[PDB]
């Protein structure tokens, strides 16, 4: 049963394998997550400068 | 060093896995020896920090074996000039108890 065992393991590397692989697409949606939320962000800080300059204004 | 050497000789001689980091290799043994080696082996892997489990299967096919004849002292004079002569068949009758 030697072969079995060994073929099992090979599964298990293969799924190993897709698992990481998984991680680095995740990494790459993370990432342009990222990039829109910051956009998000700057139109938000961009915002709150504008309210504290008309306020001074 | 040389033991050093003389284990490194031997794991070259082996197939390294890809699924991990792991060789397999193949020994014949009698029963006797393999059950020795089991707890050998718990022992050694005792020794490295890992103490990997280095499940050993039996295989059911049967491979032209070498043929093993344990001698002592006095009787492995005469089991090698029977050697001398040739290695005898697996299973054949040891001609040196009677040489």
């Amino acid at each position: 049963s030697q072969s079995q065992g060994i073929q099992q393991l090979l599964q298990a590397e293969k799924r190993a394998a897709e698992k990481v692989a998984d991680a680095r697409k995740r990494k790459a949606r993370r990432l342009k997550q990222a990039k829109e939320e910051a956009q998000m962000e700057v139109e938000q800080y961009r915002r709150e400068r504008e309210q504290e300059f008309q306020s001074k204004q | 060093v040389r033991k050093m050497k003389a284990i490194y000789h031997t794991l070259n001689l082996c197939n390294i896995d890809v699924t991990q980091k792991c060789l397999i290799a193949e020994v014949w043994c009698p029963v006797t020896d393999l059950d020795s080696i089991q707890f050998a082996l718990r022992r050694g892997t005792e020794h490295s920090g890992s103490t990997v489990p280095s499940i050993l299967n039996r295989m059911q096919t049967n491979q032209t074996p070498p043929t093993y004849n344990k001698t002592n002292k006095f009787t492995h004079g005469f089991q090698n000039i029977v050697d001398a002569y040739g290695i005898g068949t697996y299973r054949e009758i040891n001609p040196a108890p009677y040489t």
